[PDB]
């Protein structure tokens, strides 16, 4: 993985991003709309059952009640939830409030935990975004086309803008997460190695990371306003606000609203005001970790006979610019016979990255054609040929460094090897010829240790 | 004849003719031959079809009986 | 081919290790035609004649052989077994070829039985239709195209393509061995690669051919099948290349310029009265007197002029371990191809032919287990002594005529 | 010897049988002509229903093994072992008459 | 004499789309499902 | 002190001599290979990276032939 492991699982990315935030921002995060998200995104039952324990108990409990609640045949699963206890960063171990090592949760989060489960009040039904009492009365299939257009524009920036001329700043945004790579001889950015896998599963889990990308700056942006705004589209459809958000807003709320609309999770009316309605893709974000859909017959079907892998053709306007972005295949006279002489076109794209797991994922999981009709394994004997093409780019290495030669003793060269290894500037060592490669970044420090020993 | 197999190709495409370039080409080589029988040489008869005989009189019978 | 009383000239596809000369005799009885067998060499004379014994009475009534010095009944029969048109030399063969050509156009004009026409040029086909007035032609060739040509089709003079059989049904029944293709790419030796891009003569062919990294793999493949006492034969296009491959590891060997009396007993030492297991053949001892018919074949060179002759050799040599295979595999087939020697030009074209034969194809670049085996050329000193012998070998060493 | 008819006889691969170069396996107390790489056995018999066996002399170039049954069925076995045939064509004859 | 009957047989088997218009495979399915026997022992 | 700056290139032992043949054939500079560490590590002048890109046309052709 090159930057997508934290996207498949949502409960792991939220705990990692929470550890590197400001203490004043985390205080405002502990609200009533955030209580239904730190538990629903989880999966194990042990990490979810401890939330109800800290709600009824008013006094801190020691660790003796925890080591006994596992009875005798359950402490093995207790160590798995130990690392997760520090991920949410909501508990606190005291000294001895009534026994030994008393565990207590932040009372700021405990107050808002009962509002969204048992107790209530009034401010919860007054603020917008989190509520917004408004029904839907607009053509639903007419708005589904705008949800696909928001994601199609992103595809143009990954290729090089073949026919788009919008002013959306989306090329630099995806470059921070390692998805888009800036072209060195030119100026339109291309795509990285991890960007190919995003155009395969087509899951709305990646759009959740794009919303928290602007918050990573930690300058003048708060999380309490983003968390209360992201809860709008999480309630599927029939969750609006008419014009209640217009009266209660500011300059910071309008900035995050324009960026979320361009992602493909919510649709906004003209003039960037009036009534807003979330898209259809936001339903799959709260359902599971992935999803499928978009076809009813699946006309595509590959070949499992030869080795050039005849890719599928004739589908829609999505697979036309998608295969050319992978490795730029070829086409003949009829209905665009793609991938017919794959021998040199694949090696052109592998020279800029080790894109080996994305081609196999696109060859095996493209529309589920062979695994439903046929029975044996989809790839024949190409699993070894693909690995051979990746090893061809390992025959050389373009890196700089300095070499030290002509020593005197053998036991003296072994001491110098530990100097470059601890600092992290050592690449390759040789005890038979007394040779060591040192990167130029730490060249001014290795020469000092040799003059003293 | 090639005119019979053309109708089966148009029904397979389902409301669509195969372009039209190869349609006018279906008029070149036909089924013709010779048979040796009691005549102790050659007896000119091929198949029960009819387009295989019309396009031949303007070559061999015009120069020799 | 003949199922309505008409002609329909063409070439049919049939398995090689099932009876290529057997379908011609059976078809000659239903067609009811005084056919004429035209073989490709000397081995085709004894094959076609064997089918006229246990199936008809033509062997002792209407038999004739114009080749191999026989001339049995020149007048009174038309069914004969000749060899295309290789019996027509200028001046040297004057009245000999005249009596054969004149007396053939009078009492024979039936079917032109042809076998293995994918390596015969169009110049020989002109002399075939000239010396005989056959009214029909028969094609018995299992290959698809000829001499690996995709821009010029010279098959319209001896019958074009007619019909091909389902190789998936032929292989999964008991007609051909379960060929398991697996390419073996061996690294190039650095001591022999320096002189390959140094000279500009034909001597560099033997450099990568005598690869010590490939010789260790060639000996490992023999040892891998020695414990399984299976019929294995290493193939090689060059004549003086397979000789060293058998003397270093103490095994017999045969090649072209040897002797007719010597190969008469050695050929019987593998099928009739065997005594030797590992034998090395070439392009001469296969379509001359008897078919090899082994089980495991190893290809060393893949750049010779015979880019289509080894296609039919894959079916004739690699025979099954019984004759009526059920549904499991057992036969193996590897290929030794050098690396960084400009050899992939032919190693790529073989993939288009193997996918049509229903054979399993795969690539294995690392044998994984070759170093941990009692083999030769273990040290770097023995590999250096081979350089002083390959470069010292004269290129004139070929036959002895002027 | 342990008076138990031990030591499994020599197994010879690839043996012809009327244009069928299958495989004749010599187990312990019974013979089995295993059809190539399979699990069943085509010609299934034992070391009892075989009357007399015949071989080939030194003058004949061919080497065929004939097993005369009891109902008049004679099945020929043309040897084709490329490894060792001169030393094994007699071993098959010897190990079938010296061990019963 | 095989091609004399094999050529005319393919002409009928190729026009197999005409049999799908008749409700033969559909009328039997609805009648074979309603056959509910009752032999309570 | 005595130092030697270069470009570390990791390769195959059987492929190391491929770049050595170009050293005795190219007449552009004084010497192509400036230092040879082991059978899998060679050096080259840092200002010859763009010049080496021209030799890819003849190196990639024989690479796919392996």
């Amino acid at each position: 993985s090159r930057g997508l492991n934290r996207v498949h699982l949502q409960c792991r990315n939220l705990q990692e991003f929470l550890g590197g935030l400001s203490p004043g921002v985390l205080d405002r995060l502990y609200g009533h709309p955030a209580t239904c998200l730190a538990v629903f995104r989880e999966l194990p039952s042990l990490a979810k059952n401890w939330v109800m324990r800290m709600l009824f108990l008013e006094q801190p409990l020691p660790q003796a009640a925890v080591a006994l609640w596992v009875k005798k045949e359950f402490s093995k699963a207790q160590e798995e939830s130990t690392g997760l206890l520090s991920g949410l960063r909501i508990w606190h171990t005291q000294l001895l409030p009534g026994g030994l090592q008393g565990l207590i949760l932040n009372p700021i989060f405990r107050q808002n935990l009962r509002i969204a489960l048992l107790g209530g009040g009034k401010a919860w039904s007054d603020d917008t975004s989190q509520l917004g009492p408004d029904k839907h009365a607009r053509d639903v299939p007419s708005l589904d086309k705008y949800a696909e257009e928001r994601w199609e524009v992103v595809l143009h920036f990954m290729v090089g803008s073949p026919s788009a001329a919008v002013s959306q700043d989306l090329a630099q945004l995806l470059s921070q997460a390692g998805l888009m790579k800036s072209t060195e001889p030119g100026e339109p950015p291309c795509i990285t190695s991890a960007g190919f896998q995003f155009l395969l599963l087509d899951t709305p889990a990646q759009l959740w990371y794009f919303m928290l990308q602007y918050l990573q700056t930690a300058q003048s942006r708060g999380m309490d306003l983003v968390e209360i705004l992201s809860f709008l589209f999480q309630l599927s459809f029939s969750t609006l606000g008419k014009d209640y958000s217009v009266e209660g807003m500011s300059d910071s709320l309008l900035n995050f609203l324009q960026h979320l609309r361009e992602f493909g999770l919510v649709f906004q009316r003209k003039r960037k005001s009036r009534r807003y309605y979330p898209t259809r893709l936001a339903i799959n974000l709260s359902s599971g970790v992935s999803g499928a859909g978009g076809t009813v017959h699946q006309p595509g079907f590959i070949v499992v006979e030869t080795n050039y892998r005849l890719y599928a053709y004739t589908e829609s306007e999505l697979q036309i610019a998608l295969i050319a972005l992978f490795s730029e295949m070829l086409y003949r006279f009829p209905n665009m016979v793609v991938a017919q002489v794959t021998r040199e076109s694949v090696q052109q794209a592998i020279a800029s990255g080790i894109t080996a797991q994305q081609i196999i994922h696109f060859l095996r999981t493209r529309a589920h054609p062979v695994m439903l009709k046929q029975t044996p394994v989809l790839p024949p004997t190409i699993t070894d040929q693909i690995r051979l093409w990746e090893l061809e780019r390992d025959r050389l290495r373009f890196t700089e460094g300095v070499l030290y030669n002509q020593f005197l003793s053998q036991v003296d060269f072994e001491l110098l090897l530990a100097h470059a290894r601890e600092l992290g500037v050592l690449v390759f060592e040789n005890s038979a010829k007394r040779l060591m490669v040192v990167t130029p970044a730490g060249h001014s420090d290795v020469k000092r240790f040799w003059k003293r020993q | 004849q090639t005119s019979d197999i053309t109708e089966y190709l148009r029904k397979l495409s389902k409301t669509g003719v195969p372009d039209g370039i190869m349609q006018f080409i279906k008029l070149c080589t036909v089924s013709y031959g010779k048979v040796k029988l009691v005549l102790k040489h050659n007896r000119y008869f091929v198949e029960s079809c009819h387009p295989d005989v019309i396009q031949h009189l303007l070559q061999d019978p015009v120069i020799r009986e | 081919m003949f199922g309505n009383g008409r002609a329909r000239s063409g070439v049919i596809v049939l398995p090689c290790g099932a009876g290529k000369s057997l379908v011609g005799v059976t078809a000659a009885c239903t067609v009811r035609k005084r056919c004429l067998v035209l073989g490709n060499s000397a081995v085709s004379v004894e094959q076609w004649k064997a089918q006229f014994k246990m199936w008809s009475t033509i062997d002792d009534s209407q038999i004739c052989r114009f080749t191999s010095d026989a001339k049995d009944k020149p007048i009174g029969c038309s069914v004969a077994i000749s060899t295309y048109s290789m019996l027509g030399h200028t001046t040297k063969r004057s009245w000999e070829a005249e009596r054969v050509m004149e007396w053939l156009k009078t009492q024979e004009w039936g079917l032109m039985i042809l076998d293995e026409v994918h390596t015969i040029p169009a110049k020989m086909f002109r002399r075939v239709l000239t010396i005989v007035q056959a009214h029909c032609k028969l094609g018995l060739t299992a290959t698809l195209v000829r001499e690996d040509d995709k821009i010029v089709d010279l098959n319209f003079l001896i019958g074009p393509k007619l019909y091909e059989a389902n190789w998936m049904e032929l292989q999964n029944n008991g007609y051909i061995a379960k060929v398991q293709c697996a390419e073996v790419w061996c690294p190039m030796s650095p001591e022999f690669y320096r002189e390959y891009v140094a000279i500009k003569t034909k001597k560099r062919i033997l450099l990568y051919t005598m690869n010590p990294n490939k010789f260790r793999a060639c000996q490992f493949l023999i040892k891998f099948h020695e414990r399984r006492n299976d019929k294995i034969i290493v193939f090689a296009d060059n004549v003086f290349a397979l000789k060293e491959y058998a003397i270093r590891l103490n095994k017999p060997y045969i090649y072209g310029p040897t002797s007719q009396g010597e190969r008469m007993q050695i050929l019987q030492n593998f099928k009739h009265n065997p005594k030797i297991n590992t034998i090395f053949i070439s392009k001469v001892g296969d379509t001359s007197f008897d078919l090899p018919e082994a089980n495991v074949l190893i290809q060393i060179s893949s750049h010779g002029g015979s880019r289509r002759q080894e296609a039919q050799r894959l079916g004739r040599v690699l025979r099954a371990k019984k004759g009526m295979v059920a549904e499991e595999y057992n036969a193996f087939f590897y290929s030794l191809v050098s690396q960084d020697t400009q050899e992939m030009a032919y190693s790529t074209k073989r993939q288009r032919f193997l996918v049509d034969q229903g054979y399993s194809f795969k690539v294995i670049t690392k044998l994984a287990g070759m170093e941990e085996e009692d083999l030769a050329f273990s040290t770097k000193e023995e590999q250096q002594q081979l350089l002083q012998k390959v470069l010292a070998a004269t290129d004139l060493d070929a036959e002895e005529e002027v | 010897m342990a008076t138990s008819s031990e030591e499994v006889l020599l197994i010879v691969k690839k043996v012809r049988q009327k244009k069928q170069d299958g495989a004749l396996y010599l187990m312990a107390e019974r013979i089995a002509w295993a059809p190539e790489g399979k699990d069943r056995f085509t010609i299934s018999h034992m070391y009892a229903d075989i009357k007399c066996q015949k071989i080939s002399p030194e003058g004949k170039a061919k080497i065929q093994l004939q097993l005369v049954l009891h109902a008049g069925d004679t099945t020929n076995f043309h040897f084709s072992n490329e490894s060792t045939a001169v030393k094994e064509r007699d071993a098959v004859k010897d190990l079938l008459q010296q061990l019963l | 004499r095989w091609e004399g009957g094999y050529e005319r047989t393919w002409e009928i088997l190729k026009e197999d789309e005409s049999g799908s218009l008749k409700a033969t495979i559909e009328d039997i399915l609805f009648k074979a499902k309603r056959k509910r026997v009752f032999e309570h022992h | 002190v005595n130092v030697l700056k270069g470009v570390l290139i990791e390769c195959d032992p059987a492929m190391k001599q491929f770049l050595l043949y170009l050293d005795e054939s190219n007449a552009l500079g004084k010497k192509f290979i400036i230092q040879d560490i082991d059978d899998t590590h060679v050096f080259v002048i840092a200002e010859l990276v763009n010049v080496l890109q021209e030799r890819v046309g003849e190196l990639m052709d024989q690479n796919a032939f392996s």
